[PDB]
């Protein structure tokens, strides 16, 4: 009925009506680094 | 206010940056920028140190920080060839304008064609002289002019050399006039003009 990963969470599932097999990928996430010359040099920034 | 460079003369189609700079006498949001063609009332381009006014092309962009600020022109056009002013609020009482950086953007490169003119019968019978030396078809306005008889008369307090006229020939032009007595036309056996250009 379910697939499993190391964390004991669903890596995949079977749909209870259509019975096809769905992977689960977590929705995209990451850090938000701000690249800055010092404030004494400029107030401009880039974002990664 | 400081504004730089004193003229900005890059080719059309490029990116070109004007700067506006100040002492701590002024406040950071209230910078603005203006266009003036010859003899016209100025036109508001930028306000808020970065916002375009409505009806200004998206190729203009203002930016800055503290007391160092800029206007970048991009995708330059012959319509940009004008004097450009920044201005800033003097914190509360007073309004202060920049230098008026002439956007003398690249047209051609050329040395002057030259014509030289002695005094004439109507001018002399009217009791006067004025010797004329004419320069045209040049770019930039790199011109220097000197009067001679045939040694030197450029020391004369009555010599004049008007500001340069730009043209549909993608080039500047200018004139020097050496006004004199009719007795100078009787004195000097020849009149001449010499020109230095491109450096
Ligand atoms: C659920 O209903 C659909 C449509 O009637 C059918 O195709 C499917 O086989 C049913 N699944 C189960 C588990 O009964
Ligand atoms: C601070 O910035 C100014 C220019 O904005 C620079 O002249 C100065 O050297 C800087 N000082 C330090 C310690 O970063």
């Amino acid at each position: 009925q379910f697939g499993r990963d190391i964390a004991d969470t669903t890596d995949a599932v079977r749909d209870p009506q259509t019975l096809e097999i769905l992977d689960i990928t977590p929705c995209s996430f990451g850090g938000v680094s701000v690249i800055t010359p010092g404030t004494n040099t400029s107030n401009q920034v880039a974002v990664l | 206010l400081t504004q730089s460079p004193g003229t900005l003369s890059l080719s059309p189609g490029e990116r070109a940056t004007l700067s506006c700079r100040a002492s701590q006498s002024v406040s950071s949001s209230y910078l603005a920028w203006y266009q003036q063609k010859p003899g016209q009332a100025p036109r508001l381009l930028i306000y808020g140190a970065s916002s375009r006014a409505t009806g200004i092309p998206d190729r203009f962009s203002g930016s800055g920080s503290g007391t160092d600020f800029t206007l970048t022109i991009s995708r330059l056009e012959p319509e940009d060839f004008a004097v450009y002013y920044c201005q800033q609020y003097g914190s509360s009482p007073t309004w202060t304008f920049g230098q008026g950086t002439k956007v003398e953007i690249k047209r051609t490169v050329a040395a002057p064609s030259v014509f030289i003119f002695p005094p004439s019968d109507e001018q002399l019978k009217s009791g006067t002289a004025s010797v004329v030396c004419l320069l045209n078809n040049f770019y930039p306005r790199e011109a220097k002019v000197q009067w001679k008889v045939d040694n030197a008369l450029q020391s004369g307090n009555s010599q004049e050399s008007v500001t340069e006229q730009d043209s549909k020939d993608s080039t500047y032009s200018l004139s020097s006039t050496l006004t004199l007595s009719k007795a100078d036309y009787e004195k000097h056996k020849v009149y001449a003009c010499e020109v230095t250009h491109q450096g």
